[PDB]
């Protein structure tokens, strides 16, 4: 039960812990359970979590093209992997609003003489999730300021800790959107199940 | 009738010209991994009886009745065959002989000079010194360029002579008969076809060369103060070559970040204990991953792959034998160049396989630039980081770097797109000079307006007509024809996108690698195994989707560059004026 305890992480920050489903269907409404190299009827193990609409379900499947799987997460899936999207009043607490990565890049510096100084951004230069890891920390912290701006749409250029080859600051330019729920007074989450 | 004919002469053709063939190739092989008194004695009287086989059996093709026969390839192998020269064999003989043994003599001591090879190529490369730089460059134009006027002008007329005799134009028209090809609706393709489509291509060009020339310029204005204008066309001498045929040799000035150094692996091979027989190996591993031929014994055997401890020719080259023997001879070393040059050499082996099941006269590439350009993709991919770790070469956690990048894109730049304007601008005045548009008198004229224009680029020096520019280059003296470089880029980039979208890859095209690709084999095969059997706009299309030249391509290769210089160039002036010189 432990992760409906406080609140939801956004897709670009999904949680993950290690460790009875029908118990697990008393918590939550599911929608959509489907499976990737296993039996739903089977399904250590491991679940990656996260806030995400129902309405924008499509997104969450295997082989979908979409913002979500590639700057966001995106599921390996080479263990036996089941999807279970679900809403549920945590009332832990229910999310506000939804915020998605939908843009990451990286940038050089404009002046050589100075690594911390006006950066040139190349949106070719783009940088996407790698299946079963998050998203790199100049990316991410995007995706955090934006979940709080008020702009339903924010873009920064940011570093977070991340260094480059010879020590200097890794500079990325990231694209945040935020969207509104249409029911306000419930949770929706999707679980990634792997054995 | 006669199409029945046509076949059994090319059969007993066939049956002869692969036994003359392989021992003529054999003996030249010889020779270069030898090199004797007593070989090149054979090399010579082995060229001489496949030279006289032939030229007459060249007579006997000439007497079919071509527009009478059914069977295309048939054709086509016919035309194979079927497509004053006292003085023009002078001409030529003279010409090449003045650039070969040119020289340039030092003002204050005429004892002492230099030549191209020995000396000012190191200058131009090398030298920061205006004065320096300048002296080299007047003085092989002045010296060398001044010798070939005379004999430029009589090469012209006489060379018109010719190719109007065989129902050209101009030897302009003859030399563009090089991409006319036949074929259903829109497979045929046109000798001034070519022209439309070089022209329509290089106009989607000037906007990136137009952002990297005003970068450059303001990198040479440090370099040499007050000596060039922030508005102007860049002094012809300080562009690190004798002819400014590439930029190359500028990057020392122009990298932008000077403190991010590319990936060489060449310490990993030393301590990994590399040599010429894993290079190849490597290499051998990579075709066979995408889905291409591996080596025979033949190969493994009878290759030079490394320099003998003989006098030879050390020059990497791939070598088709004849018979199925293919191969390699190459000094290779351990550093990086020669690791990327083993894939290039080893992709013309690949083409050559490919087609060898087709009749000996179509045993070629479909278009002159096809041939270069497959070998020059399959080099870029091998050199990829993500290629490099999975060697085992570089780091498996090197670090990412974007300044890195930039410098990659920018040394490739000067090398690929800097070039562009110099091959159409040369081509294009020969072109005109064939044809009559510019006048005797107007040569030198036209030359350097034209360079201006186009280019961006200025003569140092005030020059009259008596100077011959154009000529005082390898390619011009020599009587070869250059638009090959011009096209062989354009397809090199159609291929490698085309590739690169079948192997399904989703990120920047600089950091695509076709290995374990199968499909893109696959795909790229079809077109290799063609040879001349087909149009190359139907060779094209095979590999790229379409059958038409685009450039479009090359434009997205770089146009994460195109994008650091532009905001490079917010405070800068972009494209030139022509009303300045120095
Ligand atoms: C999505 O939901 C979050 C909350 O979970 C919204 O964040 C809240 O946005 C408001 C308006 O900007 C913040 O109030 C402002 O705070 C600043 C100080 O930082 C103050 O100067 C302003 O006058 C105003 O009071 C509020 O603090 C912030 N909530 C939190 C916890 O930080 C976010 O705006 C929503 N996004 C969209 C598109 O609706
Ligand atoms: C390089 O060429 C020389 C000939 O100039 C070759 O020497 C001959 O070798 C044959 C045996 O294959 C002898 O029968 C001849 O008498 C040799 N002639 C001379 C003048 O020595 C030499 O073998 C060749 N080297 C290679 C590697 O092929
Ligand atoms: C906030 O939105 C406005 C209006 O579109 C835009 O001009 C501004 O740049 C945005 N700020 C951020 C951080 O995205
Ligand atoms: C040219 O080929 C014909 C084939 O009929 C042959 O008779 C003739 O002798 C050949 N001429 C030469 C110089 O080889
Ligand atoms: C033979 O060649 C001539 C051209 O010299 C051409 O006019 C004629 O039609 C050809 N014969 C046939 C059957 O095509
Ligand atoms: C490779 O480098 C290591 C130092 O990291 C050195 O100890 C080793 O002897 C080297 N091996 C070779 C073949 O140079
Ligand atoms: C390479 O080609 C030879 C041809 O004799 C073949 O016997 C061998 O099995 C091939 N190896 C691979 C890996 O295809
Ligand atoms: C290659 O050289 C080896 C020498 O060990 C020989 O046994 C083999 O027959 C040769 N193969 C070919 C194709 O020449
Ligand atoms: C291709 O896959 C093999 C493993 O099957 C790997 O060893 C090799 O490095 C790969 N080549 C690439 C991705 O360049």
């Amino acid at each position: 039960t432990k992760l409906f305890i406080g609140q939801v992480p956004q897709p670009y920050e999904f949680g993950r812990l290690v460790f009875n489903f029908t118990k697990l269907l008393s918590y939550f409404q599911v929608n959509t359970f489907q499976c990737q190299k296993v039996t739903p009827e089977s399904i250590s193990l491991t679940v990656d979590w996260f806030a995400y609409r129902v309405e924008d379900k499509s997104d969450l499947l295997p082989g979908s093209s979409s913002d979500l799987q590639r700057f966001n997460y995106k599921p390996t899936y080479s263990n036996p992997t089941c999807l279970i999207s679900a809403y549920t009043n945590l009332v832990g607490v229910n999310p506000t609003n939804y915020t998605t990565l939908t843009n990451c890049y990286g940038c050089v510096d404009k002046d050589p003489a100075n690594p911390w100084g006006d950066q040139i951004c190349i949106p070719e230069f783009v940088t996407e999730v790698e299946p079963g890891f998050r998203p790199k920390p100049s990316c991410a912290r995007v995706g955090l300021e934006g979940h709080i701006s008020g702009n339903d749409t924010y873009s920064a250029i940011v570093t977070n800790g991340e260094l480059d080859s010879t020590g200097d600051p890794i500079w990325r330019k990231g694209v945040a959107l935020t969207k509104q729920p249409i029911d306000s007074s419930r949770a929706d989450l999707a679980f990634f199940v792997s054995v | 009738t006669e199409d029945e004919k046509a076949k059994e002469f090319l059969e007993k053709f066939d049956l002869e010209a692969e036994k003359l063939y392989h021992q003529s190739s054999l003996a030249s092989w010889n020779y270069n991994t030898n090199i004797t008194e007593e070989n090149v004695k054979k090399m010579n009287e082995a060229d001489r009886e496949w030279s006289t086989f032939y030229e007459n059996m060249t007579k006997i093709a000439k007497n079919y009745n071509l527009s009478q026969i059914t069977d295309d390839k048939v054709k086509r192998q016919l035309q194979a065959l079927q497509q004053e020269n006292k003085r023009l064999n002078n001409i030529l003989n003279e010409m090449s002989t003045i650039y070969s043994t040119g020289k340039v003599c030092k003002p204050n001591n005429p004892q002492q000079c230099l030549l191209l090879a020995t000396g000012l190529e190191d200058i131009m490369q090398y030298s920061k010194d205006y004065d320096e730089r300048l002296w080299a460059w007047e003085g092989w134009r002045s010296q060398v360029g001044k010798q070939l006027r005379p004999l430029y002008e009589k090469y012209v007329d006489l060379k018109n002579e010719m190719a109007r005799e065989k129902n050209y134009e101009d030897y302009g028209d003859y030399w563009r008969g090089d991409y006319e090809t036949d074929g259903k609706e829109d497979y045929a393709y046109s000798r001034n076809q070519l022209i439309d489509d070089v022209e329509r291509t290089f106009e989607e060009i000037k906007p990136l060369y137009e952002h990297l020339h005003a970068y450059v310029r303001t990198k040479l204005m440090d370099a040499y103060p007050s000596r060039i204008s922030p508005t102007g066309c860049l002094p012809a001498h300080l562009l690190g070559d004798m002819w400014g045929r590439f930029w190359t040799n500028l990057y020392d000035l122009t990298v932008p970040y000077g403190e991010k150094p590319t990936i060489d692996v060449t310490a990993a091979m030393i301590n990994q204990s590399w040599d010429a027989e894993k290079i190849f190996k490597e290499a051998e591993k990579f075709f066979m991953s995408v889905g291409l031929f591996n080596m025979t014994q033949g190969f493994w055997n009878n290759s030079m792959l490394t320099k003998p401890d003989r006098e030879v020719v050390c020059h990497p080259t791939a070598w088709d034998l004849g018979n199925n023997d293919f191969r390699i001879k190459m000094c290779t070393k351990v550093t990086m160049d020669d690791f990327l040059t083993a894939h290039h050499e080893m992709g013309h082996i690949q083409y050559d396989m490919a087609y060898a099941k087709q009749p000996f006269l179509l045993r070629n590439g479909a278009n002159e630039g096809f041939h270069e350009a497959v070998g020059e993709i399959m080099s870029l991919s091998a050199a990829t980081p993500k290629h490099l770790k999975d060697l085992g070469l570089l780091a498996q956690n090197y670090p990412e770097d974007y300044e890195t990048e930039i410098n990659f894109l920018l040394k490739q730049a000067l090398n690929i797109v800097g070039t562009l304007p110099f091959t159409y601008m040369l081509e294009k005045w020969r072109w005109m000079v064939f044809k009559g548009q510019i006048p005797k008198d107007q040569w030198t004229k036209k030359w350097w307006e034209m360079k201006r224009d186009i280019v961006g680029v200025v003569e140092p020096v005030p020059h009259d007509e008596t100077y011959c520019d154009a000529a005082s280059l390898f390619h011009v003296a020599n009587d070869y024809s250059f638009i090959r470089y011009y096209t062989r880029t354009i397809f090199q980039f159609q291929f490698q996108e085309a590739l690169c979208r079948t192997a399904q890859h989703t990120g920047p095209l600089h950091k695509c690698d076709i290995s374990n690709s199968t499909a893109a084999g696959e795909k790229l095969l079809k077109m290799l195994e063609l040879g001349k059997s087909q149009p190359w706009t139907f060779a094209l299309e095979n590999i790229v989707g379409e059958r038409k030249i685009n450039v479009r391509p090359l434009l997205d290769y770089f146009r994460p560059l195109f994008n650091w210089l532009k905001e490079q160039n917010s405070n800068s002036f972009v494209g030139w004026r022509t009303d300045w010189s120095p």
